[PDB]
């Protein structure tokens, strides 16, 4: 079974450069956003993109705090039936906390294991 | 446009009404880019 | 990654002439294959956002996506020989008003929109 | 469009005098009509807004043409400082034109017994002093009310309008359901009760003051044949159409014997002013308590008023018609046209109706209170805050919750509006007042009385010249917007003479304007 | 054709009148509407004054005898359709006392409330056993609508006669009402609320306000007092007629003309 | 030639509030040769048109022209240690007018001179 759906828990061009490398191979794209984030191309450079940080779930959460609240990314790797989280660089990128969220979804780090992260 | 199915639409510009008097409207239709042509009456 | 574009004459507040060629932006995808090349094209393309002018991108991507040349089975007589009504609607009374309402009172600014309870 | 007046109500309150006028009253079959036109209908539907020019040439007619009116409603309520404030005139020559032009009909104000035309509340002298003046400038029916029914703050005002000899109608703010064992606050006692206290302290009339419109025609029928068993006097019903059901409970009311009833001119009834006029006329007639108005004319009135109203398009309210909401937050009609208004102007045009749930529970969390002007304004002030801040009641009342209470609940909690029989909710109170410290007594009576001879001093220094009676009562009243009335005036000279479209909007270019 | 289609569509309950309450003219319908297994609620439209001696034309035997002769037809309901808002409380204390007494089928009563004392004939007429009534939602009612619903409901609670609609939901339907309503800013008229005139002229809910701005359309804005009067003459002159679409129109052309 | 762009953050009239990585673009310049290379930087680096919002570009063309990059001898402390008016002229006169002129003859409403 191959991956069809890729998620860029990242924003920015990063998240864009993947959209690509991605698209051009068939590959349909998900997106992330905060609520600061709601004008960010890369959300609709997406074939899909859900909120992160606000909401009746959470108080909201600081624009970037969301972009890292793995409570969220699970919850919108889910919404969408994505199968590969490309945390892309910076931001979460090289964390266990997130690759443990992503291992208690069932979901695929496109990187090294999260134990490999600390 | 079905009980499906959503149609998100954006209206992105319209233009000055040209020659033979046909508007041209910019829309976002599903993330995706269409011009529409109309008359301006 | 692996896409030009000669630029030079579109931006935005751009003006376009029918005096001239009507060339827009050229572009130019480069791949280590000529079957990525075309997928490089198609995707580069498909993200062009251009307001105000029409444009052949529909065309554009059209060829490259067409099977007879995404293989090299084409010749130079190839080309030769080879919702939207919502929209319609929508563009139509954006510009000219629906009859019923055109020179009556319009809605406060301003107004909720009726939630189903 | 005769020939001279047919003696009226006014010609026999003159010979009668206020008791035996009253008992003319309940001694009378047909029932009896007050047309609140001048004052409640325009209060209720235009912001108080409208002007003595096309009120005193109308009196003529009244007086002609409908002869068998109990009396007019036309001044007192928000008219009194609304004219200075807003409109640029003296309410005592309004008070005088409409009493040349009816010689033969009752003039009746709206009273506010603790306060009159009150801002705030006034020493006894002062409020004395105001009715002597008001009973000198034209009027003969005085509906008196007290914001709480609490009867106490009645006695000064009905003591002076009896010692004028004119009408004391005292009235009995209608609140809650009489039917609805649910909330037995409010219950008939209670209102039966109030009327034989309002009896013994003088009255020449008893009102039922529907000030929100929330009598129902079931409750009409027991409630005023109760009050009739209960009091000898004259019962007079005033009531809002804001349910849309009003003339049902007027007509209800009717058959049930009570003894007057308001309405107003068809142009300006309805929604949140009176019922219409015209049609309960029109269902009564041929009836044995047909009240023997003349439709045709009543018709040729209203027209006038609807042409009168549509000159002031500015101040109509956003209202499309009967809301039964009304039994839910209760707002009086009087004040559910600035309100929301005022709402807009906060930035909350859109949550008019989470308000509305407030205003109902903050009635409650004051303890279920009578809303009338103006304890009604102190309660629209909670929910305004309760919404703005977002709070509830338990968090209003929260020792970990730093609101800063509107000027107006701090006052009204503290004592100045008087005291509900249940006194204050001790915590709210507690909480609100910030050590400042409550009373329980009459507001009148702890207020030193007013030196007249003094006070009439600084005023005439200020305006230097000497001021008439009534512009002193005004004075009084108002101080600061009688001041700037005063000095406008010598400014314009007698605008009200204006036609209303030239006070409003000055002349066209090649206009011409006969101005008198 | 078109009964058979409109109940195909899903209309159950079709109220059937005709404009000069004509027996004969209603049959066609009456019969298509039995025929597809339906409700046929044979309305019979108000005018005048069933207590008024002096207009005598539409007394009390011209409704019974109409409902009788609607029975006749083959009604399963009768309704009575007051469309310019003129039944008047007690002439409904008595009207539906009567048919109730001259028929057997149950009573339906459709009104407006142009009057603006609308609702008190419906508390009337369910006061003497009408079976039915009709009111609009609050957000849309008074004027040339129907009476209140909310209103009419809450002043029914707890009596023998309750219809039982739960006043809460009522209130949140109104409210989403009252929301679309502010969409159509656009067609509202500028009549401001109760105008008794209606009893003088009679002009139906639905054409009231039409006809108002038709009277300024033409220039008689500052007489709509005269055409008043004409529309009432013009009645009298075909012969007192039954004014409703399309009726009613014709009346109010003739009247427009004669100033 | 030879420039690669690696953005889509930024557009005429986009917003960019302060809370991210407020990087517009990413400019890739490739050449045959290093220094090539360079020219090819500071030729895009230069040709940017942006506007509404200050930028390093003068920063950019201060490091890539400096002889310390150009030939390899940059540590890691190499950073660390080394027309309205017109419009505005224009619209002042065309609204008040000049001192000079406005209160007396104006030419003819006009042959613009011609030079031979
Ligand atoms: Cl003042
Ligand atoms: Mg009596
Ligand atoms: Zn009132
Ligand atoms: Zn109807």
């Amino acid at each position: 079974g191959p991956i069809s759906k890729i998620l860029v828990a990242n924003r920015s061009e990063i998240a864009i450069r993947v959209f690509r490398a991605a698209n051009e191979l068939g590959i349909k794209t998900v997106a992330i956003w905060a609520e600061e984030d709601k004008l960010a191309l890369h959300r609709f450079k997406a074939d899909e993109s859900y909120q992160v940080g606000r909401g009746p779930h959470l108080r909201d959460l600081g624009p970037i705090e969301s972009y890292l609240s793995i409570d969220e990314v699970i919850r919108v790797a889910k919404l969408s039936g994505a199968d590969a989280i490309h945390p892309g660089y910076g931001l979460l990128s090289e964390s266990p906390e997130f690759v443990d969220a992503c291992n208690k979804a069932g979901i695929i780090f496109i990187g090294p294991k999260a134990d490999t992260m600390r | 446009i079905e009980k499906g199915k959503t149609l998100v639409i954006v209206n992105q510009a319209v233009s000055a009404t040209d020659s033979q008097g046909m508007v041209t409207v910019f829309f976002e239709l599903n993330g995706q880019p269409r011009r529409i042509k109309v008359p301006d009456r | 990654f692996g896409i030009r574009l000669d630029g030079g004459t579109s931006y935005s507040g751009a003006i376009i002439t029918r005096y001239y060629d009507p060339l827009l932006v050229k572009v130019t995808a480069w791949a280590p294959n000529p079957l990525e090349a075309i997928s490089r094209m198609d995707r580069a393309l498909r993200e062009f956002r251009i307001r105000g002018v029409a444009t052949n991108l529909t065309f554009l991507e059209a060829i490259i996506g067409h099977p007879k040349f995404r293989d090299n089975s084409y010749t130079t007589r190839f080309i030769d020989t080879t919702a939207t009504k919502l929209l319609t609607y929508l563009a139509d009374v954006t510009v000219n008003g629906h009859p019923e309402a055109k020179d009556r009172p319009k809605p406060l600014e301003n107004a909720a929109r009726p939630v189903v309870p | 469009y005769g020939n001279g007046v047919k003696d009226g109500t006014k010609q026999l309150l003159d010979t009668l005098g206020p008791k035996k006028f009253g008992e003319w009253m309940r001694n009378e079959k047909r029932v009896l009509l007050t047309d609140t036109t001048m004052r409640d209908g325009h209060q209720s539907l235009l912001a108080t807004r409208m002007r003595t020019y096309d009120i005193a040439r109308i009196a003529g007619t009244y007086s002609h043409a409908l002869p068998n009116l109990l009396s007019l409603e036309c001044w007192g309520g928000a008219t009194f400082d609304v004219s200075m404030r807003f409109l640029t005139e003296d309410p005592w020559e309004r008070l005088a034109l409409i009493r040349e032009g009816a010689p033969n009909l009752l003039l009746q104000m709206l009273l506010r017994g603790a306060n009159g035309v009150g801002y705030t509340n006034y020493p006894d002298n002062v409020v004395k002093y105001f009715v002597r003046q008001a009973a000198k400038g034209g009027i003969d029916l005085f509906r008196v009310f007290d914001c709480l029914n609490w009867v106490e703050n009645m006695r000064v005002s009905m003591d002076a309008i009896a010692e004028e000899n004119k009408l004391c109608e005292a009235a009995i703010c209608y609140t809650g359901d009489i039917l609805n064992s649910a909330r037995p606050k409010y219950d008939l006692k209670y209102y039966t009760n109030l009327a034989v206290e309002l009896e013994k302290a003088g009255a020449h009339i008893i009102a039922v003051k529907d000030m929100a419109g929330l009598l129902k025609p079931a409750a009409a029928k027991v409630l005023f044949k109760a009050l009739r068993e209960a009091t000898g006097l004259p019962i007079h019903f005033h009531t809002h159409d804001t349910s849309g059901i009003a003339a049902a409970t007027v007509l209800a009311a009717v058959e049930a014997g009570v003894d007057a009833v308001d309405a107003a001119m068809d142009a300006l009834s309805g929604n949140t002013s009176q019922p219409c006029l015209g049609s309960i006329v029109e269902a009564l007639s041929g009836s044995e308590r047909d009240p023997g108005l003349d439709p045709a004319w009543i018709r040729r009135i209203s027209f006038y008023w609807e042409a009168v109203r549509n000159q002031y398009a500015a101040f109509e309210s956003d209202l499309k018609g009967p809301a039964s909401e009304v039994y839910l937050h209760e707002m009086p009609g009087g004040q559910f046209t600035n309100l929301k208004e005022q709402a807009r102007s906060l930035g909350l045009e859109t949550r008019w109706h989470q308000v509305a749930q407030a205003y109902a529970d903050a009635n409650q969390m004051f303890g279920d209170i009578v809303k009338v002007a103006p304890s009604s304004k102190v309660v629209g002030d909670m929910a305004l805050m309760m919404v703005s801040q977002d709070l509830t009641v338990a968090d209003v009342v929260s020792p970990d919750r730093e609101v800063s209470f509107p000027e107006s609940v701090v006052s009204m909690l503290k004592g100045d509006l008087g005291q509900p029989p249940s006194g204050w909710p001790e915590a709210l109170q507690k909480k609100a007042l910030k050590g400042e410290k409550p009373y329980t007594v009459r507001p009148g009576s702890l207020l030193k009385e007013a030196d007249l001879d003094a006070e009439r001093k600084v005023i005439e220094k200020k305006l230097e010249r000497e001021v008439s009676d009534f512009e002193f009562a005004s004075y009084l009243m108002y101080p600061k917007v009688f001041t700037d009335f005063a000095l406008a005036s010598d400014t314009y000279g007698p605008v009200s003479v204006l036609p209303t479209p030239a006070y409003f909007y000055g002349l066209a270019d090649g206009e011409e304007l006969f101005a008198d």
